[PDB]
RNA sequence: AGCCAGGAUGUUGGCUUAGAAGCAGCCAUCAUUUAAAGAAAGCGUAAUAGCUCACUGGUCGAGUCGGCCUGCGCGGAAGAU
RNA sequence: GAUGUCGGCUCAUCACAUCCUGGGGCUGAAGUAGGUCCCAAGGGUAUGGCUGUUCGCCAUUUAAAGUGGUACGCGAGCUGG
């Protein structure tokens, strides 16, 4: 998980995902990509 | 919208029982009984199910739009039914059922034994096969993901319980 | 044809263009010929979705201000400093 | 790095850095980068910005600095005392009022001058905009 | 991106070769591949048959204009054209033997005469032979 | 099924076909001397390339295919090797009538429906090597 | 938007390399059959294979896409009795 | 018209920017072992050689030998290098 404050898609396949009032990047192809605004 | 908006058939021998916001779908397969939120307005009305948002309540489209979602899987549920199939992987691991219970043996000390909740049923066609059946989608993808969760595919192999349709993506070990 | 819709201004200044800018409009005049100038109004959206066609600047354009069309060619342009908006136009009769 | 060749005077007073900028339109390229912000911009973040954009433009079109960094910054060292004369030159800046076109560019598809001026605006220390250039 | 310019000029091209040729195949070229594809379109170019795969709206349009206004109910699923301009029959042939040989699709309705011929009676243009057979 | 390119006097050696047949299933000898019976007829110095179709009881049938486009522009051009950086440096000319040639003979292989077709397929495969047409 | 089908030929483009066959690099980047298919956006192979995208035909049936001027919010936000 | 200074002893108390232990994401994570990030302050967190030293270097331990605030905590509590 990468804790940022800046949070972007990376790839196609990354996808910004509000989860409990914390803008999140969920990626289906690449968990390196996998990010919460932090 | 679109999902709320497009109406769920209820076929012959399906009686569908409507006491204000709570909903019991009686089929051949079962029993389910659902609370619908209170931004929902249910109408029966002929051989279909109608769904709409209640005046007054702010997010009543994307309310009504997950009933209708709901209420069609509930009828699914009750007449043809849902199948969700594991598949063990890796040198050892077996599965077994006794009744209500799913014996399993996935590398532990221990063997693992899984209590099934009332209506999901397994039967086991292979040692390393598990295929589960039920009328509530929700209750089966509890059970298939509780199963999963003992061993889940590791991804140097694919070891571990897997979903019969789940691509495991395996990778090299790092290089010296 | 480009046709711009405007009123004649009732106040002049400081105070009053500044007043006409925040009610989403602008000043402008029509200088040129015998006539005397005539300070207008214009609606800004309107008037900057025009200037945005690079034709606006080359073309004759017509005002109505009052019923009475003026032929006009677009003089001079005063920008907002950073903002995509307008602050006032010289137009020149033609 | 951008500093005047010669100058009257070594040092200068701090003054003030009020009103709105002179040379707000794209003058000699097709693209620009305006100032949104106030402030000071040093030879270095200059310096920063505009190799930024080159490597992103690949040396392909042509770049123009509308600004230069004209006014000296001294600066007292540390363990030193207030007063006994005013501080030594260290570096130097150009004022930034809101308005002020800061870099242009031509020879480049928008597309490529809108990114090479993102490139740049991330080592800035005010807020910046694209421009285009008008028909006056 | 097709824009509506472009739309035209496809009804137009089709529209032409609707009047000048004798008889067309609509048929279904699902689940092949191109190696086969450029196969039939060259033995296509051979036996004098025009080969298109045109998009149903705007088939139902250059076929208005009438003789194959029957054709309608064959511009449901994809659809491929074996407009046969030199010599009547050639493509009606030249299908059924690559819908025999390849397993995949069925062949939709066939036109000659301005008339129907369904998917049963395709028997008709498949047995014809040359023109060049009366002499 | 592999797709390989052999010489029309020569298959049996080790680096080129070796072990990039033999690893699939097919026999090293029967097939070496089977394709330089059919190919004696094809001019010698020239790459000529055959497709294998292979099932399961390690069995074989191959069908020889023209020669390649990029192989038959270094013939008529006079060059034993192409250019490094094509259409920055030039290495020899080809006319009209070696166009032609080309075509006349890939036309088993070729798309194109007409000779102006087959012939267009050609120039490209002159212009992306450094041989400029004159 | 989803789902069904294709995503080809010359050709394994040329140079290089034990090999480079769209997929280490470097240079060019046309042409054909075309509904459409980059001399190829990424993963994979010792190199091939194999999987998918750009693009296009079918299904569906009414909206859909993202820039601009703006109001109010969200994250960015760790300290000692 | 006086608020005793460094270090040590004794005795502490808080913060968390966590040294160990606990939970957890990614890894260029096979395992063992690491790297980095997130959550977590409940408890735990060396003895010596040299030097007034705090520090530091060194020896040998340990799961670990945390980082800071408390008049650089603590002389109407001790010491006096
Ligand atoms: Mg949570
Ligand atoms: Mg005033
Ligand atoms: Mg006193
Ligand atoms: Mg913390
Ligand atoms: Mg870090
Ligand atoms: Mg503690
Ligand atoms: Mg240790
Ligand atoms: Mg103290
Ligand atoms: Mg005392
Ligand atoms: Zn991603």
């Amino acid at each position: 998980m990468k804790v940022r404050a800046s949070v972007k898609k990376l790839c196609r396949n990354c996808k910004i995902v509000k989860r409990d009032g914390v803008i999140r990047v969920i990626c289906s192809a690449e968990p390196k990509h996998k990010q919460r605004q932090g | 919208s679109r999902v709320a908006k497009a109406p769920v058939v209820v076929p012959a021998g399906v009686d569908v029982k409507i006491n204000g916001q709570v909903i019991t779908i009686k089929g051949k397969n079962g029993e389910l009984t659902r609370t619908l939120n209170d931004a929902v307005e249910v109408k029966h009305a002929d051989n279909t199910l109608t769904f709409g948002p209640r005046d007054g309540y702010a997010d009543g489209w994307a309310q009504a739009g997950t009933a209708r979602a709901l209420l069609n899987s509930m009828v699914i549920g009750v007449t043809e039914g849902f199948t969700k199939k594991l598949q063990l992987v890796g040198v050892g691991y077996r599965a077994a059922v006794k009744g209500n219970v799913i014996n399993l043996s996935l590398g532990f000390s221990h063997p693992v034994d899984h209590q099934l909740p009332a209506g999901i049923t397994a039967e086991c066609p292979t040692q390393t096969e598990i295929v589960l059946k039920g009328a509530d989608k929700q209750v089966i993808g509890q059970v298939a993901a509780d199963l999963r969760a003992y061993r889940r595919p590791e991804p140097y192999k694919g070891k571990g319980v897997r979903y019969a349709d789940e691509v495991v993506r395996t990778k090299e070990a790092k290089k010296k | 044809m480009f046709t711009i819709n405007a009123e004649v201004r009732k106040e002049q200044g400081k105070g009053a263009s500044r007043r006409l800018r925040a009610a989403n409009k602008f000043p402008a005049i029509i200088y040129g010929g015998k006539e005397a100038p005539l300070a207008i109004e214009l609606d800004h959206d309107k008037v900057m979705n025009m200037q945005a066609k690079a034709e606006f600047y080359s073309e004759v354009l017509t005002i109505v201000v009052d019923g009475k069309e003026i032929k006009v060619k677009a003089q001079d342009v005063q920008r907002h400093p950073y903002k995509p908006k307008l602050q006032h136009i010289d137009f020149v009769r033609a | 790095m951008l500093q005047p060749k010669r100058t009257k005077f070594r040092k200068m007073h701090k003054g003030r850095n009020r009103g709105l900028a002179q040379g707000t339109d794209v003058s000699f390229g097709s693209f620009g980068l305006k100032a949104v912000g106030r402030g000071r911009l040093t030879a270095r973040q200059i310096e920063a910005a505009r190799r930024a954009m080159t490597r992103a433009v690949k040396r392909q079109g042509k770049i123009w600095i509308r600004v230069f960094p004209d006014k000296p910054i001294t600066e007292k060292p540390l363990a030193v005392r207030m007063g006994k004369g005013k501080g030594n030159v260290e570096y130097w800046v150009a004022l930034i009022q809101p308005g002020k076109v800061l870099y242009e560019m031509d020879g480049v598809p928008e597309e490529l001058a809108r990114e090479a001026f993102k490139l740049a605006a991330a080592k800035l220390p005010i807020k910046t905009t694209f421009v285009t250039k008008t028909v006056m | 991106a097709l824009n509506l310019q472009d739309k035209q000029a496809i009804v137009a091209e089709v529209s032409e070769v609707a009047k000048g040729a004798l008889s067309a195949v609509v048929a279904d070229s699902r689940g092949v591949t191109v190696d086969k594809m450029t196969e039939l379109r060259k033995a296509g170019r051979e036996a004098g048959v025009y080969m298109r795969v045109v998009r149903n709206t705007l088939l139902r349009r250059a076929v208005e204009g009438t003789p194959f206004e029957c054709l309608k109910d064959a511009f449901v699923g994809p659809t491929l054209i074996a407009y046969v301009t030199e010599h009547p029959g050639a493509a009606a042939r030249l299908f059924k033997e690559f819908a025999k040989a390849n397993a995949k699709f069925e062949v939709k309705a066939a036109a000659f005469e301005g008339e129907l011929i369904p998917a049963s009676q395709i028997d008709r243009l498949a047995t014809l032979p040359t023109y060049e057979e009366a002499i | 099924y592999v797709k390989l390119q052999v010489a029309a006097g020569m298959a049996n050696p080790s680096p080129p076909v070796g072990p990039a047949l033999g690893q699939q299933g097919v026999n090293i000898m029967e097939f070496c001397k089977a394709f330089n019976a059919k190919t004696d007829s094809i001019e010698k110095g020239l790459p000529i390339p055959v497709v294998i179709t292979v099932y399961a009881d390690r069995s074989f049938t191959f069908v020889t295919k023209t020669p390649p486009a990029a192989v038959l522009l270094k013939k008529a051009a006079g060059i034993k090797s192409g250019s490094g950086k094509p259409n920055k440096d030039k290495v020899g000319k080809i006319s009209r009538a070696q166009l032609q040639e080309i075509a006349q003979t890939k036309a088993a292989d070729m798309t194109g429906a007409d000779i102006e077709a087959m012939t267009r397929s050609i120039e490209g495969t002159a212009r992306s090597m450094g041989l400029v047409v004159e």
